[PDB]
């Protein structure tokens, strides 16, 4: 879990206007930045002898 | 031979050998490994991932 307080914020709300739907989130002052990079991939392999 | 005294004698030998040898060895080995990995930074969490 988190070893520190992650709810406190310093001053003017820093917007996090991104995501799948239309909703506005907040970024705490403890975190420098929180991007919403929705990457996705997979892998496969086959071995025979 | 006989001379009128007779002496008798007779011999006949026969030998035969039949030898045979055969060897067969067959080896067949096949190995194939194919790996396909695709990294896609498209921007879809579930649908893009699939």
């Amino acid at each position: 879990s988190t070893p520190f307080d992650n709810e406190f914020y310093n001053g003017l709300c820093n917007r996090d206007r991104d995501g799948n739907t239309l909703t506005y989130y907040r970024r705490p002052w403890n975190v420098a930045s929180l991007i919403y990079e929705t990457k996705g991939e997979k892998n496969f392999r086959t071995e025979h002898y | 031979y006989e001379d009128k005294i007779n002496v008798g004698g007779g011999l006949s030998g026969d030998h035969c050998k039949k030898f045979g040898g055969g060897k067969t060895e067959r080896a067949r080995k096949a190995m194939a490994v194919e790996d396909i990995i695709s990294r896609v930074r498209g921007g879809s969490s579930g649908w893009s991932g699939g």
